[PDB]
């Protein structure tokens, strides 16, 4: 709140690592063997088969 | 393409000019003569006028296909636009062949073989441009040894000095050292060269290595 | 013999 | 020539002249020296190269990532000429001319303008057609002849508009290199006509069911009538 | 106090004394109405401030003036509709011309040449579809035209259809008029063959849903028992590839039931049996699949497809002892294994953070927030906070509701 910033001063944040981790991340996924939908490991559906066996 | 070149060598040799300097002057004089009252294989020196008409020229490099042929496929897809051209050199073809037959990377070997096939098809159809060994002799400096990188940069310097209006891009692997001629391909501190030796018609083409002006006018894309 | 028309006359 | 009209482009654009602009240029993107503030040295080959290559890719040119268009394809070039002729001469006027010299002054001037536009388009597309002769197709060559007929221009096989070269003293014509100018337009068009006739003959020789029989019959009848109209045989 | 411009569109802060203003909750900006103000426009009928004057003259002109037609004109337009037969003939003619003039793909070496886009074929296709009441897949047409053999097998069928229609035969129209019995005619057979070729192109492309739809339209057109059997077999295969097991099983059963009406030379019955068995296998009923394969073999001993399917089922049976039984009836369908299923899951799958049961819930035809979902009174549901409206206590718990 004291002086205007220039494009490079603004781009310092994208240079940093926190910005990349917060915005520029790619999720690893696979097709669920049961519902054949995109799925991230550790998260499942509420379907009975998914609950009983968790892909 | 070898058989076609052997058959059509006479026409190519007849069409190749004597002097490689003042190409713009020669083109203007030819245009004046035309104003005053089949198709052979396309090569750089015989088709300089075609290259001058073309707006963009992509110089191919062997390293481009170190892993895949996607970028070469993109270049050949750009070729049929009519406003763009692709320049392949005999040194580039030799490098592709040797690295396909010797490189320990199976991906590189298959990619280079596929690139050779693509370039062969493009030259067969005529949509591409070839620079045979004889034309390499005619173009390169008097007594300068040229590998793939040096031949590519001599071609780029010749295009920038004799055909400025043609936008010259270079297709090469980002890891290649030839992307920075003034940093890796430099003959040391020589008193007979300067930043204007690129535009000096009488100076050898490779004198442009010492300066960034060659890199200024050539784009690595 | 009548139909619903948006405007008449 | 990069950012402006190129090889087969129809739009005429003088890159140095700032036409098609609503603003007086204040910033020159391609600048090499501060002296170019008052001495831009435009027109000189190298500085003009810098400026034109700094210009962005317009609709004619395409960026290195955008997928280009196969403008150098004969199967696209021919329908372009057919569309040009169709736009120049309306269907009603074409039918009237085919049925039929009693024409309105407006219609006569429309026909003349169409012939002029077709000649200009042929001049612009000539290098691409010449390059695409090799891998053309019989249907597209027949379409070339049909488009010429529709435009009403009789090709110079050796009214007529190609036979006469455009006026202008040879000492003033634009001979500058890098611009796709065809001074010997009638000779080039005659050579192209001969080449396409030979290509049609070769395609028919290579080609040599009810559907295919009818296709061959109609193709032969077309070829015959179109070549007869244009003053060609075989 | 005052820091920016006096107008409401100015950014920086203002004060009541210097620049007193009215309470404008939300109004457009210098660059035109935004999505939020337009949502207010469509819902409330005017901008939320209320100081704006509603002005939908252009909308009125677009909709009401355009759809207005006097009684006499509305009555005579139907009588002056164009001639269906002539319009269909013209549509077929132009469609065939466009397909014939469609350029052939150049067989490049070292890479795959891009197939030329089909710009001029869409309008002929659209009119042909309108006239015949059928829907052709543009992807299928593109694949058919790209393939050389399929291109010929499509052009010949289209030419035969044109010839038979020009000869005065419109089998669908005549059948409809008579209904307002006989067997399939040459024109109808040619149309069925054309649709089958389009479906084959769709299958080659990978658009199994389009292939199935085209084959269903062909089945609708056809009336011959042999054509019905062949089309049912094709639809069963298309549904199997598209992951529609119920449809595949139904079509296979219909083909196997039409078996008797078909001559021995045809293989449509065997194809239908194979499709039914494959549908059962995908539904994970190995005993049913084996029984169906046994019946198909008993019917047509020596069929290559039946032998291949029997060998595959034998391999699966040899693997089964590892499980000591078949898949338990509890799941019986859980596993998904088809690329069509994967594509469907990618498209219509409930994404994380949106398009799920917690983002919006679709009521009869309306979108609702998860809290208003009438399918569950979960802890985040408004229905939970209601209770004892006045009739009776209705619940033993005495803390809420
Ligand atoms: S089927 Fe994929 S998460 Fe359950």
């Amino acid at each position: 709140p004291k002086r205007k910033k220039n494009p490079m001063q603004l781009r310092r944040k994208v240079y940093g690592l926190h910005f990349k981790e917060k915005y520029l991340k790619m999720e690893e996924w696979y097709y669920c063997p049961l519902c054949a939908e995109p799925k991230k490991p550790g998260e499942w559906c509420r379907r009975e088969d998914c609950r009983q066996i968790k892909p | 393409v070898a058989d076609r070149l052997r058959v059509e060598q006479s026409v190519i040799t007849s069409l190749i000019p004597s002097s490689l300097r003042d190409v713009q002057v020669q083109m203007l004089m030819s245009n004046e003569r035309n104003a005053l009252n089949k198709r052979p294989l396309m090569t750089m020196l015989s088709q300089l006028e075609y290259l001058n008409s073309i707006d963009s020229v992509f110089i191919l490099h062997s390293s481009l296909m170190a892993t895949s042929t996607d970028q070469l496929v993109s270049a050949v897809r750009r070729l049929p636009s009519g406003k763009d051209s692709l320049i392949v050199t005999m040194s580039c073809l030799r490098a592709l062949s040797v690295k396909s037959l010797t490189s320990p990377s199976m991906k590189e070997r298959i990619a280079c073989a596929r690139a050779l096939e693509i370039v062969s098809y493009e030259l067969e159809k005529g949509r591409a441009v070839l620079l045979p060994f004889s034309e390499e002799i005619l173009l390169h400096d008097a007594g300068a040894y040229c590998d793939e990188d040096l031949m590519l940069w001599t071609v780029a310097a010749f295009l920038a000095r004799e055909l400025p209006l043609v936008k010259v891009h270079t297709l090469m692997h980002s890891n290649c050292t030839a992307r920075t001629p003034y940093r890796f391909l430099k003959g040391g501190h020589n008193l007979l060269v300067s930043s204007r030796s690129l535009y000096d018609k009488g100076a050898p083409l490779l004198s442009s290595l010492h300066s960034k002006e060659l890199r200024l006018v050539t784009h690595n894309v | 013999a009548a139909a619903a028309a948006a405007a008449a006359a | 020539v990069y950012g402006g009209s190129g090889r087969g482009d129809l739009l005429y654009e003088n890159p140095d002249a700032r036409r098609h602009s609503g603003r007086a240029l204040g910033v020159l993107n391609g600048v090499r020296h501060s002296s170019q503030a008052t001495m831009p040295e435009s027109g000189q080959l190298y500085y003009r190269k810098l400026i034109l290559h700094s210009r962005p890719p317009n609709g004619s040119c395409a960026g290195l990532q955008r997928h280009c268009h196969d403008t150098c394809n004969w199967s696209y070039l021919i329908p372009s000429l057919h569309r040009c002729a169709e736009s120049a001469i309306s269907a009603k006027l074409w039918e009237k001319m085919c049925q039929l010299v009693n024409l309105t002054q407006y219609e006569r001037q429309r026909v003349r303008d169409g012939q002029n536009l077709y000649r200009y388009e042929v001049h612009q597309r000539l290098p691409l057609l010449e390059e695409s002769i090799g891998w053309a197709q019989l249907d597209d060559l027949l379409g070339w002849f049909r488009s010429a007929r529709r435009a009403w221009v009789r090709l110079p096989t050796s009214s007529s508009a190609m036979s006469c070269r455009l006026e202008g003293h040879a000492d003033s014509r634009d001979t500058t290199p890098g611009r796709n100018q065809v001074f010997d337009t009638p000779e080039r068009v005659e050579q192209l006509t001969e080449a396409t006739v030979h290509r049609i003959r070769e395609e028919l020789q290579r080609l040599n069911s009810a559907r295919r029989l009818a296709r061959d019959e109609e193709l032969s009848r077309c070829v015959e009538e179109e070549l007869g109209w244009h003053g060609v045989a075989l | 106090y005052q820091r920016g411009g006096w107008s409401p569109g100015s950014k920086h802060q203002k004060h009541m004394t210097l620049n007193p203003t009215l309470y404008l909750y939300r109004f457009p900006g210098p660059h035109g109405p935004g999505p939020y103000t337009m949502k207010y426009w469509w819902t409330l009928g005017c901008f939320p401030t209320g100081m704006e004057v509603p002005f939908r003259l252009h909308e009125f002109l677009s909709t009401y003036q355009q759809e207005h037609v006097p009684v006499e004109v509305e009555e005579w337009l139907r009588c002056y509709i164009k001639d269906p037969l002539s319009e269909l003939v013209n549509a077929s003619n132009d469609f065939f011309k466009a397909v014939e003039v469609y350029p052939e793909v150049e067989s490049a070496r070292g890479y795959k040449t891009l197939q030329p886009s089909i710009a001029p074929l869409l309008v002929p296709m659209k009119k042909f579809e309108e006239q015949l009441g059928v829907k052709i897949s543009p992807v299928g047409l593109r694949s058919v035209l790209s393939n050389p053999v399929l291109k010929d097998r499509f052009l010949d069928d289209l030419f035969d259809y044109k010839s038979y229609v020009e000869k005065g035969g419109s089998t669908p129209h005549r059948r409809l008029a008579r209904s307002r019995a006989e067997t399939t005619a040459d024109d109808e057979r040619s149309l069925i063959l054309l649709l089958t070729t389009i479906s084959e192109g769709c299958i080659n492309a990978g658009n199994y849903s389009d292939a199935a739809s085209v084959l269903a339209d062909a089945l609708m057109f056809c009336h011959d028992p042999d054509s019905q059997a062949t089309t049912h077999a094709n639809i069963s295969f298309a549904s199997l590839l598209n992951a529609d097991f119920k449809g595949a099983e139904y079509n296979g059963r219909e083909a196997a039931l039409l078996q008797p009406q078909v001559k021995p030379t045809s293989t449509a019955c065997a194809r239908g049996y194979v499709g039914w068995a494959a549908a059962a296998a995908y539904q994970d009923d190995f005993e049913k699949a084996e029984a169906i394969v046994k019946d198909g073999l008993t019917l047509y001993v020596g069929n290559e497809h039946l032998e291949k399917l029997a060998n595959k089922l034998q391999a699966l049976r040899e693997e089964q002892p590892s499980v000591y039984k078949q898949v338990p009836r509890s799941l019986r369908e859980s596993r998904s294994h088809l690329p069509s299923q994967q594509s469907r899951g990618l498209l219509s799958g409930s994404g994380k953070g949106f398009s799920n049961e917690f983002d919006w819930v679709e009521f009869k035809n309306k979108l609702y927030p998860s809290k208003m979902d009438p399918r569950n009174n979960e802890m985040g549901s408004v229905f939970r906070r209601v209770g004892d409206l006045g009739s009776f206590i209705s619940t033993s718990r005495s803390m809420e509701r």
